[PDB]
């Protein structure tokens, strides 16, 4: 699948999708400030934000 | 004292129900015409002196909403059905998604608004008699709202909310 499940803080939550070789951050980016969250001050809980994104295809993380 | 509601935003492709819903959390509209897959929020407001928590959630259109549209409609409580009143297509969807939803919550009355957004713009391809005769058949209110001057969005989420509270 091409899709990818995030939570978020407040009971709030956000689905990204994302392609062959994308950064974390590059890739969710919108998201965060979307639901208004800079992703300097955010935290994924872990990882990195140099993590491919194709690479948690399946997975959840969660953001603070 | 704190009463939650679950509200669910259903409607077209590009009908504005992600502009709707930022321009409530944040009171800032979006010029940029972003496709939305699934995105949930949180607020926590007053109606009517009753503090409330809402979740709304931002479902999506097309093959993706056509798979994991019956999972989301078995957990929300209130749908803010959507439809832009700058084309047609979208408001005649707006049958097929209460027939989906009534099939769901195998119910003939569940909570439910009409809403024609974009009303900010002039040459309205579906006129407001038209859809008042279709709300008035399911028994739901009917709001016109502008995503872009926030006219009448806070008057719709809270009338979705009251038609929860009373029903
Ligand atoms: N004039 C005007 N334009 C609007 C209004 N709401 C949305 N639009 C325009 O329509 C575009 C699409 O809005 P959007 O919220 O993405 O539509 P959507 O129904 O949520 N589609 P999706 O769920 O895939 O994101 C916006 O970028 C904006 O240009 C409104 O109330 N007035
Ligand atoms: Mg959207």
């Amino acid at each position: 699948s091409n899709t990818i499940r995030v939570l978020l803080p407040n009971h709030e939550r956000t689905v990204v999708k994302v392609r062959n070789g994308m950064s974390l951050h590059d890739s969710l980016m919108k998201a965060l400030k979307r639901h208004g969250l800079q992703p300097e001050s955010s935290a994924v809980f872990r990882l990195d934000w140099n993590t491919d994104a194709a690479s948690l295809i399946g997975e959840e993380l969660q953001v603070d | 004292p704190m009463t939650e509601y679950k509200l669910v935003v259903v409607g077209a492709v590009g009908v504005g129900k992600s502009a709707l819903t930022i321009q409530l959390i944040q009171n800032h509209f979006v010029d940029e015409y972003d496709p939305t897959i699934e995105d949930s929020y949180r607020k926590q407001v007053v109606i009517d002196g009753e503090t409330c928590l809402l979740d709304i959630l931002d479902t999506a259109g097309q093959e993706e909403y056509s798979a994991m549209r019956d999972q989301y409609m078995r957990t929300g409580e209130g749908f803010l059905c959507v439809f832009a009143i700058n084309n047609t297509k979208s408001f005649e969807d707006i049958h097929q998604y209460r027939e989906q939803i009534k099939r769901v919550k195998d119910s003939d009355d569940v909570p439910m608004v009409l809403v024609g957004n974009k009303c900010d713009l002039a040459a309205r391809t579906v006129e407001s008699r038209q859809a008042q005769d279709l709300a008035r058949s399911y028994g739901i209110p009917y709001i016109e709202t502008s995503a872009k001057t926030r006219q009448g969005v806070e008057d719709a989420f809270y009338t979705l909310v009251r038609e929860i509270r009373q029903h």
